[PDB]
């Protein structure tokens, strides 16, 4: 009305555009990165933390929060596809650039001790599956399992060199627990190292898959939860 | 059976069963067999088994196919849960008597509280006969000697069939009035009072004064019955 | 109506300071809280920067006396729509710096007490973490909100209640360092994450999901100050 | 106005009634036995298990939850004055069916030693008690209340012949220990039974009717809430 | 406009096969996993139950293809009074499969864990219970309320909550068996009741409640259309 | 409108008594439940009380007897505006008799448990608490509730609800007595305040909170009973 042209307007989007995406991804960045490195991290900080029973069981139900609630709004306001990319490209980037500029270029921990777990896959799949079928309860159930069953598959091919066993000193150990029991960490002792350690109740080799469906089946009240604390969010109320 | 499934490591750094010995393997109904032996506690036991301040020692079988007609651990009978030390060696001995034909698997195993099953070696036992030949018989401290197989079932059986046919004869006094659709456009257009009429209501007070009536004559009655 | 201080974000100079000032002077110089090199390089520090960031903050938000009669939405797309883009700018340097506070120095204060420092009475990561990082995005996101308050029309209708969480509810995890401190003191332990302790401002990352109500609002308004100008 | 007469109708209605009844009494069995037999049914499943304490703590308490729901909508839509007592039968004919076909005609453990538990009075005594005073917090203090306290008095006839004490090699048990002992549970030790022990804090003999009396005071808020819950399952809302 | 295929309710002659291969195939020739007898009458008879249900769900819910006009609420009582029974016929089913699933096998499962079996790493209990059961119930209930939703009018108005709810919700224990199997192993408790592991599948039964619903739905449009005809 | 059994509020005189007999008859004549000087003083003592709570409780509440037609919203400042100030004389006497059941005996109760009687089976002090001061403001709450529900214009639209949190609430106490002497009993703590158990009837003081909503009310239909005479 008082800008130019029509074609005036387009650039005005577009640079607003560039604006809110950089806000919106680094806002989320912050707020998903401070609240998975609080709750579910230390499986993510060490090798020698990435069992098959705990890691597998809390990585996935901890990490689908934030996707499913920023999904809330970015998707019903503007058909957005992603959102959950988005989310866990933030985090894998800040998770990246305190690992590498921090745990090894300050403290001096050898990469290959304390890189991220990986969670590009379940979040390509949970996109697609809202993209597709458009329904948050379906979305919810389908791509709670999926989340929870991609994650020890799309991160066995990264640890897997990291399993091969030794003999150190008459002990057996994995290069996980070598690598833990060499760089010293003074404020982690052994001890609260929380992985499978074996039960009466538990048999020869069933930890990760049962893990990874328990992990999916609450992955589903996850995301049904997170839906609609998303939905409070984007509140656009006045008080 | 099942020992199969269980973590190796467990299996070989917990309990050890040895001079094991079972006095049969074929037995009749209302016969007995007896299984005794030691086991030794490893002190280097698992860190995610609860040290067994807590165990009971048990048998390992599908279901009652045998009763467990005593069971001593160092000379006492146990029928409650016990303390172990890791370490320590106990010796042991089970006393089964026969109730089903078949061929069964008598493992001899220890509950951990906190911990799980710990099954010993299994034996295959033959029992031979027919079911309805054991003999459960007990004498009590008023003596009175009495068959723990079928005491006091028509006792049960007749308490509950009551309670229940006074319940379906609720629903009876309400079902033969037509439900449903009729109640439904009742309270829609506003006739709340569908069919709880004074009379309906006094039915309720009769089943509730004679409900409240029927539990105290019975537990007066038992405590007479029972001293 | 932008393209001036958006690209004059100072955040990266001085915090690329701190970062240096860290593996300098903070590395042996403040392993120990001891009594002359620590209070020198570290206590000072914390002083000044307390100081500075209260005054800061007493300064900065005065956007209560710029304020004035706000009715750009009377306004045509120039006023108006020049103002929304000066909101963006404060809401990029409020990126900026929340991303800098909430997962660049708390997961760098993460790896230190993993290689060495016990929490036990202090750490010096921790001058850089809650009394410079968290007072400076909580600045930032007042600066913000006031501006929205006292330059746009939109928000002269009672304080956006979401404005008011990626605000102030980033604030609360300020106070939450009471929290720990004391869950590390008498209900310790010594993880991130299976300490609930932690727990209390893991429930300020979400409170920093209110940049979806914002973003919202910020788009209902400016939708209809682009409309008609489709093509 | 197509079918035939207006007694016509009075047929049709009928057998819709049939058809609702029985899907109604089968669907809420489902549902209602197993949360009973997933909340409070190790108690029901053993006589051995049938204590004074925690037996008459728990048994009332979960048993309320259903009945409350059913009537929250079986009353206000159409003044059925059942609807606990449908839910008691349901659940004592599933209960029954099940401990004759499977835990006697299965595994062969004797049918005195596995009979369920006796909810029939209260259930007739709420029903009576709604009915009249038509009131669902009046219903909720006093039906829950009766509820509490009328179940080991409606049980004891049942137990009381098991509860004769004998001496057995030497130690004290009552029947119903002896039964526990001889019937052999391998997946039931007998740590894991929570029964009355005694304590220095508990007094000689007074545990059934302070147990009958808690279990009455928390019935009525569990009366409270799943009322509103059942009013909420009765919703008519699409969405 | 009944009296047809209710009486053709063929679940009693299949789940009376069952309970009779379970007595007779599974007492001891299923009492271990080991490797020849099992995977001959349990683990097959699992693979095959499991391709069985999923095929049978695919195909059975084709109501959408049957699917057309079902402005039925314009019609007399005669062609939507038929479409209720039909609807209430498809229900009777859904209680009988819903029964058979979470009170039969589930508590018949209870006895089993009791006897012998430890559930470390398997049962052949729940081979019928998990697998056979809660997947034939889900497709009951799928397939009546498919039903409704394209051939009764008073459903044509978006997906009946509390219909959701006697549905799906049942769903949500088969999912729920990752609970279990994981809070009987490393968080074991040898119970069925006090293990808040089974907590799970307990906020399974309360959502099969949602027939407070239905029932609520199908008496307000069924009301109207018996009215008139009182006497 | 006043002025009258205001000032003869006799629960001093009858507190004052029972105070006394406590000092007096249950120091040493009551420390031991034992069997004589116990169910002389103190079984009776609670015997009597029981029933003459009930039979009080039974007759007091009698207002729906001396109820009618209470259309005193259409009456002048006189007629209603003297009912307001009879209501508000009820309510100083519940508000007595709170502060008597819930502060004085409840602490003192407090007291006792400190010094010797471990409540293992019973005490003296909770005869007078329990059993005598909780039914006594319960019945003084029911009366003045019941006053307002028969007697004022404002009240006859349905149960207030804030009423009856003031009420019933504080009666949910009583009943609360099971969970401890539970809580005290198989799951004991020494202690008043981390014991969970005590909890339950800590839900109970917040109920005593209904006088906010009560004093909205009776200032409502009172603000417009004064409005027209200012000055
Ligand atoms: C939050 C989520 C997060 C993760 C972490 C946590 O939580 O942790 C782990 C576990 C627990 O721990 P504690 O130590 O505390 O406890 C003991 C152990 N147990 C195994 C026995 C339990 O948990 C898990 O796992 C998780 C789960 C969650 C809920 C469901
Ligand atoms: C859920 C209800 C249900 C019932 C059952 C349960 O819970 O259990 C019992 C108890 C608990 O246990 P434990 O083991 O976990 O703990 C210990 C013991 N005591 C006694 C100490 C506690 O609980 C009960 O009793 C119940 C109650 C409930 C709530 C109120
Ligand atoms: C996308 C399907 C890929 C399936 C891969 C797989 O079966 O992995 C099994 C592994 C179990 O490893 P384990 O039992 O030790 O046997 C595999 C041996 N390793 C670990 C050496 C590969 O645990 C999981 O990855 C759970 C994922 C379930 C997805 C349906
Ligand atoms: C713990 C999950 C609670 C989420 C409830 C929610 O979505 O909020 C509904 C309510 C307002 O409900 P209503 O007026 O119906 O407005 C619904 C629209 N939204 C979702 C934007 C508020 O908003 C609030 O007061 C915030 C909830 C507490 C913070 C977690
Ligand atoms: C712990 C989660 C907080 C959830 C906040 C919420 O749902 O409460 C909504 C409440 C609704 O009442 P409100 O709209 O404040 O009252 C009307 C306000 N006026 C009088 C201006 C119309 O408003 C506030 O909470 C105040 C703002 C809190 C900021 C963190
Ligand atoms: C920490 C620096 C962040 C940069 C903030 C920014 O770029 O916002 C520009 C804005 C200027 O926006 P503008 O539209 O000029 O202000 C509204 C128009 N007035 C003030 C004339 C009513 O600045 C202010 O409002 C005050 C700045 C004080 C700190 C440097
Ligand atoms: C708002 C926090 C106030 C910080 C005050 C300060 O400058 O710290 C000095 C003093 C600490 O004095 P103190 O440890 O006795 O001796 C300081 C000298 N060193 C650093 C060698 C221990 O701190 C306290 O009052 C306690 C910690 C603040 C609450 C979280
Ligand atoms: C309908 C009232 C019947 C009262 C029966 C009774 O007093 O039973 C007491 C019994 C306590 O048994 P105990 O103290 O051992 O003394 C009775 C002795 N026996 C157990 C052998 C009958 O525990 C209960 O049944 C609690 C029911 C309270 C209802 C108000
Ligand atoms: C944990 C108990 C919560 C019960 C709340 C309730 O009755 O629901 C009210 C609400 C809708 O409130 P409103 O729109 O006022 O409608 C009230 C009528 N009913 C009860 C039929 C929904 O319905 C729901 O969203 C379901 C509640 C969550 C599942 C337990
Ligand atoms: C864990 C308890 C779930 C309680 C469900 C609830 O109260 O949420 C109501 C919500 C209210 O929003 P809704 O009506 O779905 O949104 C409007 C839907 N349309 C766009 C078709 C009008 O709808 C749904 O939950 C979706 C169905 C869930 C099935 C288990
Ligand atoms: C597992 C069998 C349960 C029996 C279901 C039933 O009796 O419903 C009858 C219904 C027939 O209802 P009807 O009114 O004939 O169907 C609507 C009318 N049409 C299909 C012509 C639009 O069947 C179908 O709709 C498809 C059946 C496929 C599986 C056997
Ligand atoms: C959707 C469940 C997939 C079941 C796959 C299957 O047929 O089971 C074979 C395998 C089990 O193989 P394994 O135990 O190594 O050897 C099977 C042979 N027996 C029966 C003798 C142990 O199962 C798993 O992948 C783990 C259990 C499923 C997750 C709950
Ligand atoms: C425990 C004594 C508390 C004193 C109660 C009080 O002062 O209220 C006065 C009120 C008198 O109020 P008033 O306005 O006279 O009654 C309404 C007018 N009538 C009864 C004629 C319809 O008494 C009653 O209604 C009945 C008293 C019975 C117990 C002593
Ligand atoms: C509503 C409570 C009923 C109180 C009945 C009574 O008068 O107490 C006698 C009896 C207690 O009898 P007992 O302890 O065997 O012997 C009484 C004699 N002394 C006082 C010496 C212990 O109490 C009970 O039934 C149990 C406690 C009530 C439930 C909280
Ligand atoms: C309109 C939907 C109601 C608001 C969402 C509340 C959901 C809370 C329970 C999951
Ligand atoms: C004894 C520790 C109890 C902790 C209570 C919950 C803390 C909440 C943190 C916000
Ligand atoms: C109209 C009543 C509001 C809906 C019921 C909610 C009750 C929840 C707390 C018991
Ligand atoms: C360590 C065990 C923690 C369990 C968390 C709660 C489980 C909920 C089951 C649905
Ligand atoms: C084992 C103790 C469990 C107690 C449950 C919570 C009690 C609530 C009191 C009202
Ligand atoms: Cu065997
Ligand atoms: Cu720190
Ligand atoms: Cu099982
Ligand atoms: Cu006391």
């Amino acid at each position: 009305s008082a800008v130019r042209s029509r074609a005036e307007a387009v650039k005005v989007s577009r640079t607003f555009d560039y604006m809110i995406l950089f806000t919106v991804f680094f806002v989320v960045l912050g707020g998903y990165h401070i609240h998975y490195m609080l709750t579910g991290g230390d499986w993510d900080f060490w090798t020698d933390w990435k069992d098959r029973r705990l890691w597998v069981t809390v990585a996935p139900i901890v990490s689908i929060t934030f996707p499913a609630a920023v999904q809330a709004v970015l998707w019903w306001r503007y058909r957005i596809a992603w959102g959950a990319t988005l989310c866990v490209l933030g985090l894998l980037l800040g998770e990246w650039i305190n690992r590498y500029f921090n745990f090894w270029g300050w403290t001096y921990f050898p990469v290959n001790f304390v890189f991220p777990s990986n969670l590009m896959p379940g979040a390509i799949v949970l996109d697609v599956i809202l993209m597709l079928s458009n329904s948050m309860t379906l979305t919810a159930v389908v791509g709670g399992l999926a989340w929870g069953l991609l994650f020890y598959p799309g991160n066995w091919p990264i640890i897997a060199p990291l399993h091969v066993p030794v003999e150190y000193n008459g002990m057996m150990m994995t290069l996980a627990d070598l690598q833990g029991y060499h760089y010293v960490r003074t404020g982690t002792p052994e001890y609260i190292r929380m992985v499978e350690k074996g039960t009466l109740r538990t048999f020869g080799k069933d930890v990760a898959p049962v893990s990874a469906f328990f992990s999916g089946f609450v992955s589903i009240l996850i995301y049904f939860l997170w839906h609609f604390f998303g939905s409070w969010f984007g509140s656009e109320k006045f008080v | 059976h099942g020992e199969k499934s269980q973590a190796a490591f467990m299996r070989m750094r917990t309990i050890h069963w040895f001079d094991l010995n079972w006095s049969k393997d074929q037995v009749s109904v209302n016969e007995t067999m007896s299984i005794s032996g030691k086991f030794h506690v490893f002190a280097g036991w698992p860190e995610t088994v609860d040290k067994p301040e807590v165990a009971f020692l048990n048998i390992g079988i599908p279901g009652p196919v045998f009763i467990r007609a005593g069971s001593w651990i160092g000379g006492q009978l146990v029928p409650r849960s016990v303390s172990l030390e890791l370490g320590e060696t106990y010796e042991f001995k089970v006393l089964l008597k026969a109730r089903r034909p078949g061929d069964w698997h008598v493992h001899t195993m220890m509950n951990v509280q906190g911990g799980g099953p710990i099954i010993g070696p299994g034996k295959w036992v033959t029992i031979t006969g027919s079911m309805g030949d054991f003999k459960n018989p007990i004498t009590t401290l008023t003596g009175e000697t009495i068959d723990l197989e079928t005491y006091a079932l028509d006792g049960v059986y007749g308490w509950h069939l009551f309670w229940y046919l006074l319940g379906v004869a609720w629903m009876v006094y309400w079902c033969r009035k037509p439900v449903f659709i009729p109640r439904r456009i009742a309270v829609d257009a506003g006739k709340a009072d569908s069919l709880i009429t004074p009379t309906d209501k006094k039915v309720g007070m009769a089943f509730a004064a004679g409900t409240l009536a029927i539990v105290a004559v019975s537990m007066g009655q038992a405590n007479e019955k029972y001293p | 109506k932008k393209n001036i201080i958006a690209g004059a974000s100072l955040y990266l100079v001085f915090y690329a300071w701190v970062r240096w000032y860290e593996g300098v002077y903070g590395w042996s110089a403040g392993l120990d809280s001891f009594a002359p090199e620590f209070e020198t390089y570290w206590m000072n520090f914390l002083y000044i920067e307390m100081v500075l960031e209260v005054l800061v903050a007493s300064v900065l938000w005065g956007y209560i006396w710029k304020s004035r009669d706000r009715k750009v939405m009377s306004i045509t797309p120039r006023e108006e729509l020049r103002r929304h883009f000066t909101h963006w700018t404060w809401l990029m340097m409020y990126g900026i710096a929340i991303y800098f506070g909430a997962s660049y120095f708390t997961e760098q204060d993460g790896t230190w007490h993993q290689t060495i420092v016990r929490d036990t009475d202090f750490t010096p990561s921790h001058i850089i973490e809650f009394y410079l990082s968290y007072p400076i995005y909580i600045i930032t996101g007042g600066a913000s909100f006031l501006y929205a308050k006292t330059r746009l029309p939109t928000y002269q209708q009672g304080l956006s209640l979401q404005y008011l969480v990626v605000v102030v509810g980033p604030f609360m995890i300020l106070p939450n360092v009471g929290l720990n401190e004391w869950g590390h003191t008498f209900w310790f332990m010594e993880e991130l994450f299976v300490a609930p302790l932690h727990y209390g401002f893991v429930f300020f990352g979400w409170s920093a999901l209110g940049v979806l109500g914002v973003i919202n609002i910020e788009l209902g308004a400016l939708s209809k100050l682009l409309k008609k100008d489709l093509a």
